[PDB]
């Protein structure tokens, strides 16, 4: 009943943007969505919950531990429309694998349920410029349709 | 509590005894006025027990084999007449000490002649005599004997000293015969003395004529400490970083050898006054050597005693004595901090035997802690003279208390802990007052020293601050 | 030092270097103590069996005894009687271990109180001490009843307990009604449990010997039960739940279960339960009146069989299968109520369980000690277990109890090489576990030492020691276990068969050495 | 070799000289072992604080696991009915092991059986299986009712449990109104608890579904116990003696406290008490039905509130001082019983307890593990008594739990360093033993050898292990334990307290070194 879209493109060209109105449209209609940024860039959230640059898992998660360490309570925001919406995390630079950071971040929301929850949509906005395995993650985990 | 009201309290609660009783009591009971110099004029001390009201106390025997003797290491204390009272203290004080144990040590072990129908009709001074020579053969590293008397002995005329010179003479070994039976005196105190008395004239001049031993102008003896759970290494050790040489340590973890050599220091320090003052006061005339007593439970009395001792020697020893102390602030201190606050305002009563219920008032404030009445189990008018100067004011003061007393006290002031004996332990505990063993460390410790400190708070609290506490009442109650 | 993060109490903080560097200068430099080598020989000297033939030739000495003095018996006895307060006649010091000794058993407040008798007394014994004491106790405490004992010293000078307490009545110290029982309990003679006997005797006698003539046995249906001198709480517990499972009326005399074992509410009790006076009073009109622990009971036996003219059972001590069975039985009989399936089955599960274990506990010798009742039911048990009690010591018993043990022994192949003990010590028992050493010691915390004693021979040479009995103060609430009937069996048959298999894991647990033996499955 | 006086078996047996000079020339001769000094070295590297990062990050591989499947759950939870066959549709071989576990645990017979499926099946399902099957079970061992789970296989090749046994009636091989419950039960889908819920769940349809119009709440005055997936019989029985003092009406679902410790006399009994069927059929009729372990029978609350319409309570598995009052409450409220005065008593010693011995307990770093409602309550009483709870771990957990836990946590200051973990196993539990040193594991025998490793490195690093949960193997009937209740707090505060000193001792045993803290009273 609950289905999982996930948006691609190159960056710089409103993806993230245009994304995110989508969803924005998608509420009104009456769509309990979730957003999911698997932008190395983090801002996939930020035109709905009005935030400058939300919280990334992968930041919260270093300072608390490993990962479970922290709750959905500071890592999922619910902004306009009821969205809820939650920003991987930018890999660190140098050391880590973006798809990593995405994976992470799936299975914590997989684990805390925050998917069984009358969601209806659920967006992975990705970037998909260098359409590595790191990016293709989403798709290959079978976490997007 | 204001002091007319105390004054109040003590009355009612003399109207239950009857006429001869609530007299003799009321004599034991006052309030503190930090301001009297002489205890003689408000609270009187060391009588003779009122029958049935069941008190504390003890008996010469506690107070001598298990209070002075017992504690030495390398001698063989033989706990004479039937076999009760030797069963009992045996190993029930935490006196500590580092031996071999029934080879070269006997602390923890009990020796008794176990007096019969038959040794109670004809004397059993017979007995003990075979009974020496079967000891003497089965522990020979013994350094020495004893020979505690109970109840018993002295009233059979049965005549121990003799035996003791006899058999001693006889095997070139010393043997001390104590006169500690129970109905001496009326608590452990004249077991104390009784048994100071028999250290001198038996051991103590030894080795007078024996000058082999090289001595140094720093040499000490610690006279009044029992290693309680080892409060006497913990004393130690600051004593000898300070520089000086304590040659002897009576009795905690003491040997007879240790006790010899004690003539052959320059400074006693005596701790429990109660208990040894006696064999000081006549090392200082048979010997001329000085004694102070000093006071090592909570890091202000410690601090302040270790210097008050340097001041009797030189710089370097006083230098050192700032050394210590100085090594030490960074310790103590981080203790006051993490623990002080969880202790701040907690009034605290207090009833042990003859020394640490005022011995452990400092150790107390030093947490903001407030004793709001403490007393004696068997100490003397000497003592509550010390006592007086810090207690606080308008606080409870008792001798001697009675089982009964000591409730009803408890019942009214509403203390935020009580230390007490082991006889107490579980009546206040049933009240949901937490309690903690200020006799036996409640098998914790050492108090004393600065090692000691820092464990006496995490205990104070531990305890205090248990949730057990806020589970008595039941939740339909 | 002390890190305020993780304080350290006396150990093992004297372990610091500075502690050990410490204590090692005061040694040498004044303690004089014998070159280590010496300590080490006479050490090893002392597990020889050589040491042994010396040691068991002692007539005089006796070191680490295993009983206590008449009056703590009389004082727990009277314990369990409703707002009773125990008065030693004597000198103080001596109320002062009791209490102090049974409160680190129990941990729970112990009362009991003293006529402070002292040295002005020695001559005019204390028919004084006994007129202010009486009277202060019962108007301090307000007891019921105050049953009075008697310590070293009162018996020596000896005093009329009998006279002084009339005089007190008659003086009007107390009124004359005010019930305050008896009992001489010289502590030369026998050892604690011949306390309770007298104290107990003490009480029948004071209920029931001025008015005999309205009695007539059986006229109640109830069977009186004399727990003796019992420590473990469970027991008296089982005793009173098998009989009313049974239907069985019944009239404990003596139940210190109460008082023993108060809750922490907010308030103290110093009374609590316990047999009512009245019950003591009908007692007569009891169809029969069974000991529980006869081998030191004899001098109620007399009395009950004597004044009551009840036809006491020759009935043991009712632990293990056996005997519990037999205990079971005979109170049918009397009763005339049917053993009840709840208890058939009770007993058929603690049979699983022996079956269920018997592989572990087959051939393992124990050496043992206690009082009589419980030291000859140990040993019954243990032999319809399949071990083999080699040191069964006892220094309490007599003669005549040593051959029916015997008797009990020589009744079993498991008894073949077993050997009773009576009036040696510890220090003898210290002996015959170096020697013919065994695999345990059932005994109380004074056997702790013995253990620490068998290691410092070795490992191979250590003797763990399980703690059943009485005084036990290295662990907690043991008190609250149970030895009597199926239950107790149970209970004892557990730690047992653990307590071995706790020592074998402990035996191969060496990685890559042993434990290849450290199977899960056992 | 051996001297038939004194045989030795495989231990010490192969300590003797020949044995090691034996094994010594086929390790050096054959076996290739890597260099002791190697072996060190990896064994060093597991106890440090890289090796647990690296262990922490396994994802596909599992070691040493601390839950079982679902049917053994859900054979278990049918135990606990009269004249109850467990049927397990599935290959055979998995009835092996169940039997043949829960023996080793309870040391009692196991019945259950199973339809042997077998590769000739892998195709066309077991529809014949399940014929012959129904019908051999039912007229061999002639049981009243026979609950149907499943294995591994069955479930992959998916059959129709249903189906199958409404066509093994139609078809006649066994009557129409026999009752055959059943139950899914996926290996792979959760733990063995779950095993149990579905089982239950599966029972409770069979008997209630179809015939809810006749039933009315509160019609029979009693309230329903659903006791879970419990393992230690002394809990069946506390929670029946509780209420049955109190007064209340209840109907225990799902007694295996009967057939697991039948009587040993003469006669096997493969059945014994049990919930009857009728029992079941009325239990809608229930005041209401209280869980005792929730955490683990969600399908059944569901069910339970769904259909019977019982307002289930929110609480938690009674077990230490403060749950054990809510539960006892909760109780009251519902049947309208006050708490007897025996309650009030029970808690109130409790409560002396622990406060006789907090001492010894507080500030004491344990580890453990097990079952959910086990592990928080486990985890809810420690803190009640002063100890960091500082490992706990819980393989079969959920995130929904671990939260319900840290909460619990949290409100306590004794759960600062507590750190709960789902999903891990023992061998992750291993590191943080090693790097996050705690006191005592209390966990089953599968810890017993995470202490041999402890040790392995050195003593000062050993844990001991505390044997409390499921399963236990190395130890004798520990299964007649109490977890639940009052009764259980005590347990529990022995066993602790008492493991603490016990080690203490031990620590303190060496002669002239750190005997000096051998205290003889504690
Ligand atoms: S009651 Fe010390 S005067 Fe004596 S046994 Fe203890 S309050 Fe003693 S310090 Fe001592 S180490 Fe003691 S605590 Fe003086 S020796 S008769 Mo009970
Ligand atoms: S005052 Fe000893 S206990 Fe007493 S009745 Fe004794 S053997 Fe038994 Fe008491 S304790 Fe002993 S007799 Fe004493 S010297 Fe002091
Ligand atoms: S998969 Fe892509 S993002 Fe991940 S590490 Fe490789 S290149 Fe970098
Ligand atoms: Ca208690
Ligand atoms: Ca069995």
């Amino acid at each position: 009943a609950m289905r999982q879209c996930a948006i691609y493109g190159k960056g710089g060209i409103g993806k993230s943007t245009t994304t995110q109105n989508l969803v924005a449209a998608l509420a009104e209609m009456g769509k309990k969505v979730m957003i999911v940024g698997c932008d190395p860039k983090a801002d996939s959230t930020r035109l709905i919950l009005h935030s400058k640059a939300q919280n990334t898992i992968m930041e919260m998660a270093a300072e608390a531990g490993t990962v479970e360490d922290l709750e959905l309570e500071d890592v999922l925001k619910a902004g306009y429309g009821g969205v809820k919406c939650v920003e991987s995390g930018g890999p660190e630079p140098g050391v880590g694998c973006a798809g990593r950071g995405v994976i992470t971040a799936i299975n914590f929301l997989e684990e805390e349920g925050a998917y069984e929850d009358d969601l209806d949509f659920v967006f992975y906005d990705v970037l998909g410029d260098v359409v590595c395995g790191g990016f293709a993650m989403p798709i290959r985990e079978n976490k997007a349709q | 509590m204001s002091r007319e009201e105390v004054e109040s309290l003590i009355q009612e609660v003399l109207e239950v005894y009857p006429e001869k009783a609530r007299k003799d009591r009321n004599k034991h009971l006052a309030v503190n006025d930090p301001a009297v110099t002489q205890s003689k004029k408000c609270i009187i001390s060391n009588k003779k027990s009122q029958p049935g009201l069941m008190t504390i106390r003890g008996c010469a025997y506690a107070g001598s084999k298990g209070v002075v003797w017992g504690p030495i290491k390398d001698m063989i204390h033989i706990s004479h007449g039937p076999v009760g009272c030797g069963q009992y203290s045996r190993a029930g004080r935490r006196n500590y000490y580092i031996g071999t144990t029934g080879v070269n040590a006997f602390v923890t072990m009990n020796f008794t002649s176990d007096f019969q129908e038959k040794d109670i009709v004809f004397g059993g001074d017979k007995k003990l005599a075979k009974l020496i020579d079967e000891v003497e053969t089965l522990f020979p590293l013994n350094k020495g004997i004893s020979v505690q008397s109970e109840c018993p002995i002295g009233l059979i005329g049965d005549d121990i000293e003799s035996v003791s010179k006899v058999k001693g003479a006889e095997l070139s070994k010393t043997i001390v015969p104590v006169r500690c039976e129970g109905f001496r005196g009326v608590s452990q105190s004249l077991g104390h003395h009784i048994a100071n008395d028999a250290v001198r004239d038996w051991v103590l001049g030894k080795r007078d004529e024996d000058t082999t031993f090289a001595s140094t102008p720093y040499d000490v003896a610690i006279i009044g400490d029992y290693n309680i759970g080892g409060d006497a290494w913990s004393s130690r050790i600051l004593l000898e970083e300070m520089g000086l040489r304590c040659v002897a340590q009576w009795s905690g973890d003491g040997s007879i050898s240790e006790i010899e050599l004690t003539p052959k220091v320059k400074l006693n320090l005596v701790h429990c006054y109660r208990s040894m003052n006696y064999i000081s006061r006549h090392m200082e005339e048979k010997y001329g050597i000085p004694w102070m007593e000093y006071n090592f439970f909570g890091p202000t009395k410690t601090i302040e005693s270790l210097r008050a001792i340097a001041a009797k020697f030189d710089e370097s020893i006083q230098k050192k004595c700032e050394e210590v102390i100085a090594k030490y602030k960074p310790e103590w201190e981080a203790v006051v901090a993490k623990y002080r606050p969880r202790l701040e305002g907690k009034r605290v009563m207090l009833y042990i035997g003859g020394l640490r219920p005022r011995h452990v008032i400092g150790a107390y404030e030093d947490l903001g802690m407030e004793v709001v009445g403490t007393g004696y189990e068997f100490a003397h008018n000497d003592d509550y003279d010390r006592t007086m100067k810090e207690m606080g004011d308008s606080t409870l003061l008792y001798d001697d208390v009675t089982g009964y007393e000591f409730e009803e006290f408890v019942k009214r002031i509403k203390p935020d802990l009580i230390g007490s004996g082991i006889k107490e332990k579980f009546i206040f505990q049933k009240m949901g007052i937490p309690f903690r063993e200020m006799h036996s460390w409640d098998y914790s410790g050492p108090y004393h020293g600065f090692d000691g400190f820092a464990i006496f708070a995490r205990d104070m609290d531990m305890t205090l601050n248990n949730p057990c506490w806020k589970k008595l009442q039941a939740p339909w109650e | 030092s002390q890190q305020v993060d993780k304080i350290k109490a006396s150990y093992p903080l004297f372990l610091d270097q500075d502690y050990k560097d410490m204590l090692a200068k005061k040694r040498d430099g004044f303690e004089e103590k014998y070159p280590q080598d010496k300590i080490d020989e006479v050490f090893q000297w002392t597990t020889t069996k050589e040491y042994q033939e010396l040691n068991f030739q002692r007539e005089a000495l006796t070191v680490n005894p295993a009983k206590a003095c008449q009056p703590l018996g009389a004082v727990l006895c009277a314990l369990g009687f409703e707002k009773t307060m125990p008065y030693v006649h004597g000198s103080q010091g001596c109320v002062a271990y009791f209490r102090s000794y049974f409160n680190r058993h129990f941990r729970e407040p112990v009362s009991c109180v003293s006529d402070s008798m002292t040295e002005d007394a020695a001559v005019f014994g204390g028919q004084q001490n006994m007129k202010d004491g009486l009277q202060n106790c019962k108007a301090t405490y307000k007891p019921d009843m105050i049953a009075v004992s008697t310590t070293c010293m009162a018996e020596v000078i000896g005093d009329d307990l009998n006279a002084f307490i009339n005089n007190s009545k008659k003086e009007g110290f107390i009124p004359d009604e005010f019930p305050v029982p008896f009992a001489h309990t010289p502590s030369f003679v026998g050892s604690h449990v011949t306390g309770w006997d007298n104290m107990f005797e003490g009480i029948a006698r004071y209920f029931t010997l001025k008015s005999m003539d309205d009695k007539v046995v059986g006229s109640n249906k109830k069977i009186n039960i004399v727990p003796g001198f019992e420590t473990y709480l469970g027991n008296f517990r089982v005793i009173k739940r098998m009989l009313s499972e049974m239907g069985v009326g019944y009239s404990l005399l003596s139940d210190p279960e109460e008082v023993l074992d108060t809750p922490a509410d907010g308030q103290f009790r110093m009374y609590a339960g316990g047999t009512t006076q009245e019950e003591m009073k009908d007692a007569p009109n009891a169809l029969n009146t069974v000991l529980l622990q006869p081998w030191h009971l004899e001098k109620t036996k007399k009395f009950v069989e004597g004044t009551w003219k009840h036809e006491v059972p020759k009935l043991n001590i009712p632990m293990g299968l056996d005997w519990t069975d037999e205990f079971l039985m005979k109170v049918s009989e009397i009763s005339g109520q049917p053993i009840p399936a709840s208890l058939t089955k009770e007993r058929g599960r603690l049979v699983d369980m022996m079956t269920d274990s018997h592989t572990w506990l087959h051939g393992k010798r124990f050496a043992l000690w206690g009082d009589p009742d419980f030291v000859m039911g140990l040993v019954k048990f243990l032999l319809e277990l399949g071990c083999e009690p080699v040191h069964i010591l006892c220094h309490n018993g007599n003669k005549r109890w040593k051959k029916a043990v015997d008797a009990i022994l020589a009744a079993s192949p498991y008894g073949k090489n077993a050997t009773v003990y009576i009036g040696k010590d510890l220090w003898h028992l210290r002996s015959l576990v170096f020697t013919d050493k065994p695999d345990f010691m059932i005994g109380n915390s004074y056997g702790k030492f013995i253990q620490r004693d068998t290691l410092h021979k070795g490992k191979e040479f250590e003797v763990p020691l399980i703690r059943i009995g009485f005084p036990i103060f290295d662990r907690h609430h043991l008190h609250r276990s149970t030895t009597l009937g199926y239950e107790g069996a149970m209970q004892i048959l557990t730690t047992l068969v653990n307590s071995i298999l706790e020592r074998l894991d402990e035996e191969t647990r060496g990685m890559q050495a042993t434990d290849y033996n450290h199977d899960l499955v056992r």
